[PDB]
């Protein structure tokens, strides 16, 4: 039973973006699906529920701006976001809903997809070998693996550090991949 | 709304100990309470629903108790991988399910020492007018930016990088 | 689904007139298939919360009875149609139990329920000696006694009539506009279930 | 998918009673009441009354108060409307409709209308008896130059209706069949006319076909120029 | 009760035009109560609009209802050919009643009728009656004066008119007038004429015959 | 503490209107009522009118029955008195008064009075 | 309406219900205080030395106010 989000990236304030969830391993049409976001400080927030009868539900924070939908024939779930404000910046999880009795709970989550609302331009990171430093990129995130993923044993990747210039810095101790700008460096 | 508060926000315990964490609904919610575990960089995972039911596949060391307004998740015998943030979520009033702020459970390892490394700037980096001198603290417990890793699940150690 | 005995949610939600909140109206639903698809398919619902059940699951559940309570209040007041609320409405008009099981559905009814220069048709209780127990209804119009002095059926100082009319001008801000409320309360006794979803 | 299908047309002597059935299908029968509307010839719609399919409560138009009786049969999801003490005044088409103006269960007023209607049932109230038409030609005028009109007069028949076509339906272009008119005699009469090229009158053969089924009257009347 | 009056009884508009049908309540009616129905000829009515403004299932968007108090309005934004029909309003605030109806009619250039007159058939005369048929064919508008003259005598009360519906193709009407005389009276007179007054005619058209010629 | 606090002194000209306020704190203001009393320099008390806090029901005296308006604002615990068409007779000290209310019941008289407001029309 | 006149005690033109009759005390520069309400009741923390009396049109104990009904409330002169 898997859920794989996609659609996350940088977007203009007032802008628009559509998230996508690819479900497998279960009878998709049978279960309610949800979007939950996660933000710094302001924790996990429920964003949207779609039922199994075309019923859709939203909190006021998001109501009128976001539309959830599903294509049960394409095992797919979608979140169409409009009028994206600054604080809509979060990691967006696609989650399966289920009840045992009257008791409802989110029983499977995706891996998350990061959306960043910002007026800031995207910039590609410089990659330099530590005889790897990944420096000066926007927005998050960057990913590091070694030799395609042949060596993940004995590898510590450090979380980003927001700089004074407003860019990010990251170290890993390699294939660096900054998706939001398209950069593949070795 | 119904708002969740968890307590305490931080917790430290050694492997083997019994951790007990609290959740509190702002009004009575019966057994409409779920517990989620979130290891860093991963999505939440459901541990407990209906205040006290263990989800299939969750280790039995994890337990939920309580009903009405006050709730407890108990890891009976902490493990190295049990390092996560734990979230309680009310499921009484839908569709507006609400989550708690979260409790972070740290591990108390034996005192260990950092094996320090230092990496000088490369030739390409100097060729741009940038100087980044990197100082590394590999395996430890417990104009330059420091970067802290999360507690490594396996060996309960940290790392720290200084970017001079 | 081609069903022969189907619960009258249509009658409840599509009524032309609605009760004043003080004299809220209840309809019993029994011995019928409850299709909640007619609620899902509404665009117009401002509020659709359920308590103790997921709205997305109603078509899966059986109950002994459903009770459809309906009335009109202010937009500002829908907040009080919920377990464990306080306010003029929750306290003196319509109280739900702290352990309520049902849904609360509300929609803006400015279009039907406001009249130019006020619609004084809609009433709520403004004074009462105590609060209401859950699902209690008080329709009495006994002059409220504030002081230790009896009121003798007339009005005056410390002697006020217990019912007030809502304004309901079309031009009021949303907060003061009339909202029609339906409260489905699901009841589960130790008897056969008479009200089942199609699933 | 929803269907109300009404019973056949009735002919009734003044004084008699008529009971029209209305067979509902494709929807929960007891969820909606049945309304009956009649339309007399050349008139607007007229409401007759309402019934709960759930509890059997009725609400009748004040006009038809002591005279109509509505019932339903749940078993077979049929509605019934019985008008008694018929006067000719009551000749109309009788419609049933699925009602969403008052609720079946709690009998209260709803935001809605008459959702689906039956095909209608014609009730003819007359002292008249079944009589097949005489069909007389309307010969194309002697004085005619180089468009000509010819027709059939379909006179003195009861009850409605009659079918008129030309050359077994071959010639439909420029045909007009008029609405029947009720004569003071109590029988019906109508004309069918067709405009043909003036030139074709000598060759092409125009033969109007009239059918009155109540009386098993089939006439194929040839319309020749006179004299 | 409450009376609803629709004006005009016939509204004549070209295809493509916006139609604005009116319904006037004899007193204040609730907006939730007013419905609109459409009836094509020889067809069941069908629901268009309920609760004043709510569209029925499957009804296209061009149809829209409005109004409140005493004056309600069905509106067709752009009349398609099928939209030409009778419309009835309907209230159930107090009991249930309908409006007398408004026919929406295809407005067309004026077209004069071509008149025809038919003597009674020999066959008819055999059985003691005589019917003289005057046919007005393919005219617009609908208003036409038809007078029967028998030897100069202006007939009245022994003739009956019948009008077709509007034509599918040319949007015209055809009317018949049928003068009914006993074989007796028919033979007491020589000249039978109908005179047609219609807007499309420069001056009235008379068509006559002499009996047995 | 339990009291009623009025706004400071006012000076207007004949014809205009004035808006006096009366703020309450301590007692449950909702279940209360507010009467308005005026008093010229070293002369008798006269009644202006009164409002019921919960309902907003106002009654007035003869002399003001169409040129005075007592409103209230529950969500701020504040009552207002508004006199329009001012003259010489309207140069007085205006007081607001309330019965003490404590949730359920109230005391059977105006036992809470303001500090007063001198209004001047000259 | 009821016309109140104090002497040189408080009298009324029409009969006044006792429940709606109150005595007040005013010192120079200050607002009035409640002393007696309901004809013969002491206000909270009002000394014992004060007493209220009367019914009908005659009332005995400065200002007397009647507040009967919704309207027609008046004061005495002094
Ligand atoms: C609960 C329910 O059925 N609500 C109905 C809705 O389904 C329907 O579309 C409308 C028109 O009939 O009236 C309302
Ligand atoms: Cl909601
Ligand atoms: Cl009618």
């Amino acid at each position: 039973v898997q859920l794989v989000e996609s659609g996350g990236g940088l977007v203009q304030p007032g802008g628009s973006l559509r998230l996508s969830c690819a479900a497998s391993g279960f009878t998709f049409s049978s279960y309610d699906m949800h979007w939950v976001r996660q933000t710094t400080g302001k924790g996990l927030e429920w964003v949207s529920t779609i039922g199994t009868a075309g019923d859709t539900y939203y909190p006021d924070s998001v109501k009128g701006r976001f539309t959830i939908s599903r294509e049960d024939a394409k095992n797919s779930l979608y979140l169409q976001m409009n009028s994206l404000r600054a604080g809509d910046t979060a990691v967006y999880y696609c989650a399966r809903g289920d009840s045992s009795g009257y008791y409802y709970y989110f029983d499977y989550w995706g891996q998350g997809t990061l959306l960043t609302v910002s007026s800031a331009s995207t910039k590609g990171p410089s990659v330099f070998p530590l005889a790897c430093l990944v420096k000066d990129y926007f927005p998050e995130p960057v990913t590091v693996s070694w030799n395609s993923g042949a060596l993940t044993s004995g590898v510590h990747t450090f979380p980003a550090v927001l700089q004074s210039s407003g860019l990010y810095s990251l170290s890993s101790v390699c294939n660096v991949n900054h998706k939001p700008s398209n950069t593949k460096v070795d | 709304d119904i708002q969740m508060t968890q307590s305490p926000s931080s917790l430290s315990a050694a492997v083997g100990d019994r951790v007990t964490i609290t959740c509190r609904a702002s009004q009575s919610i019966g057994s409409y309470l779920n517990w989620y575990q979130q290891k860093p960089g991963k999505a939440p995972k459901l541990l407990i629903y209906a205040a006290s039911s263990l989800q299939s596949g969750v280790p039995s060391r994890f337990s939920g108790s309580g009903s009405g307004t006050d709730f407890t998740l108990t890891i009976s015998s902490l493990q190295p991988e049990d390092f996560a943030i734990y979230y309680c979520q009310q499921s009484y009033v839908s569709p507006t399910y609400t989550f708690g702020p979260g409790t972070k459970v740290d591990i108390k390892r034996t005192v260990a020492a950092p094996s320090v490394f230092i990496f000088p700037p490369s030739d390409e980096q100097l060729k741009s007018g940038t100087a980044s001198v990197v100082c590394l603290l590999n395996n430890f417990y417990p104009n330059s930016q420091e970067s802290v890793t999360e507690q490594d699940s396996k060996d309960s150690t940290y790392s720290l990088s200084s970017t001079l | 689904p081609n069903i022969t005995n189907l619960c009258p949610f249509g009658e409840v939600f599509n009524a032309t007139r609605f009760a004043s909140v003080y004299a809220w109206n209840r309809k019993r639903i029994s011995n019928c298939v409850a299709d909640y698809s007619v609620l899902y398919n509404s665009a117009s619902f401002s509020t659709f919360k359920c308590y103790g059940v997921s709205p997305t699951k109603l078509n899966d559940l059986c109950f002994t009875n459903v009770y459809a309570d309906s009335f009109v209040i202010r937009g500002d007041e829908v907040r009080q149609i919920a377990p464990g609320q306080t306010g003029k409405i929750a306290d003196y008009n319509y109280k739900l139990p702290d352990d309520f099981t049902g849904c609360v559905i509300a929609w803006n009814s400015n279009n039907l329920d406001s009249k130019v220069g006020g619609n004084y048709n809609y009433l709520y209780r403004l004074f009462r000696k105590s609060n209401l127990k859950p699902f209690e209804r008080d329709i009495s119009t006994e002059i409220y006694q504030a002081g230790s002095t009896p009121c003798n059926g007339v009005e005056g100082f410390n002697c006020y009539f217990p019912l007030q009319s809502y304004g309901f001008q079309p031009t009021n801000g949303v907060g003061y506009q009339p909202y029609r409320v339906v409260v489905l309360s699901f009841e589960l006794l130790h008897a056969p279930a008479t009200v089942c979803g199609p699933k």
